[PDB]
């Protein structure tokens, strides 16, 4: 089985460097390319780069290029990526992510993150922002996109306390063992996500993300409140 | 009357693997004696036929392939193999009924400074079923992202040039490479 783990949590001070790992193991380690997502607290998802670990190229989000660096070590099939000159901003949760194409389009695999404490862009929007339903109501939630992503959009769920978990790919397939309440839905511009006949575990907060252009950039979140 | 065989063997210029050449030759005689003893080849191994009886063959026509690689790559002209050559340039059947010639051509085929007239195939998405000729120049993806077009991060130019110089050591140094291939 396919696993991402990476290293532990990091207190830092104002100005010091961290270089947070990604240990893989259970696929080929240099044929997947590997991103990194923050997420500040209460914040938007966000998409920080790439690293291609065949040829060791990178892509990064221009917010955070100069912050970070991006490397591997093939010998360890290890991800890394360092941090330096750490201000405030910079307190944040930190997840390794696995490309899983050409199987699975956008992030397949997760790490369980690691928490770092320090003392033109396609534009994804959601509605509604928050959510409150009963087990067995439907529930949708829209993602609108600033400009056309043709079917490069997926959904992820993020349990409360837990990393994203791919839901959907290329808009309307689910992700190997997703369950069949969740669908996907649109095309273009316009995408919905819909909850059959949610279950008290669906508590989560619902992310849509488009993969069209670099950087990939997510939604703010959906969260969804589940009465019993 | 005996194979035309120097036209493959002692042309000037050799095709780029990735868009090997290919001569039909018919209704001739394959003499073992005669084409090995014609110059100093590295490599010369014959598979599915006996050496000694070439001239004893039975065919209508031999397809002579011709072609330019590295040391180092010239084991990967031979039925099931695998590597860059073997998997997205030029891949030969477990079948394979023929013989498989080569020579370091380094004199020839290489400046100082670099000779960028060979090229080979360095990503491909399937592989290349035997005698399968791929000359398109598509941008390989390797993420999930489109390339339309255009080259970059996950967006890789699927071909890359030998840069032979004199200097390079005999594994990364050109050989030419002739595969007679009897029906
Ligand atoms: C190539 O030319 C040399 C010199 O004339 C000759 O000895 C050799 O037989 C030629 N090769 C073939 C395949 O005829």
């Amino acid at each position: 089985q396919v696993q991402l783990v990476q290293s532990g949590a990091e207190v830092k001070k104002p100005g010091a460097s961290v270089k947070i790992s990604c240990k893989t193991s259970g696929y080929t380690f240099t044929e997947y390319t590997m991103y990194w997502v923050r997420q500040a607290p209460g914040q938007r998802l966000e998409w920080m780069g790439g690293i291609n670990p065949n040829q060791g190229d990178t892509s990064y989000n221009q917010k955070f290029k100069g912050r970070a660096t991006l490397t591997v070590d093939k010998s360890a099939t290890t991800a890394y990526m360092e941090l330096s000159s750490l201000r405030s901003e910079d307190t944040a949760v930190y997840y390794c992510a696995r490309d899983g194409y050409p199987y699975y389009f956008a992030m397949d695999y997760w790490g369980q993150g690691t928490t770092v404490t320090v003392s033109s862009d396609i534009q994804m929007t959601q509605s509604p922002s928050s959510l409150s339903a009963s087990v067995g109501d439907r529930v949708t939630i829209t993602c609108k996109a600033s400009q056309n992503v043709d079917t490069n959009v997926a959904w992820y769920q993020q349990k409360p306390g837990k990393a994203p978990k791919g839901l959907i790919y290329s808009a309307s397939s689910r992700y190997s063992g997703v369950p069949s309440r969740f669908s996907g839905s649109g095309s273009g511009t316009d995408f919905t996500l819909t909850i059959s006949s949610v279950q008290p575990e669906d508590l989560a907060t619902y992310f849509c993300q488009q993969y069209n252009t670099y950087p990939w950039t997510f939604g703010q979140g959906t969260k969804v409140e589940i009465k019993a | 009357n005996l194979c035309p065989f120097g036209e493959v063997f002692n042309a000037t210029r050799f095709a780029s693997v990735y868009a090997w050449n290919r001569k039909r030759i018919s209704n001739c005689v394959a003499d073992y004696s005669v084409l090995y003893n014609s110059a100093s080849f590295s490599t010369f191994k014959c598979y599915g036929v006996s050496p000694t009886k070439l001239n004893d063959l039975c065919f209508t026509n031999v397809y002579a392939d011709s072609f330019v690689i590295r040391g180092d790559e010239v084991r990967q002209i031979a039925p099931g193999q695998t590597g860059k050559i073997a998997d997205y340039n030029y891949k030969l059947p477990d079948d394979f009924t023929g013989c498989v010639i080569a020579w370091n051509s380094n004199n020839l085929d290489s400046k100082v400074g670099g000779n960028y007239n060979y090229l080979y195939r360095l990503f491909r998405k399937s592989n290349l079923k035997p005698f399968e000729r791929d000359i398109s120049t598509e941008i390989y993806q390797a993420g999930s992202t489109p390339c339309n077009g255009v080259e970059g991060f996950n967006c890789y130019f699927p071909l890359q040039s030998y840069g032979f110089q004199p200097t390079n050591g005999v594994g990364y140094q050109p050989y030419r490479v002739v595969v007679l291939s009897f029906e």
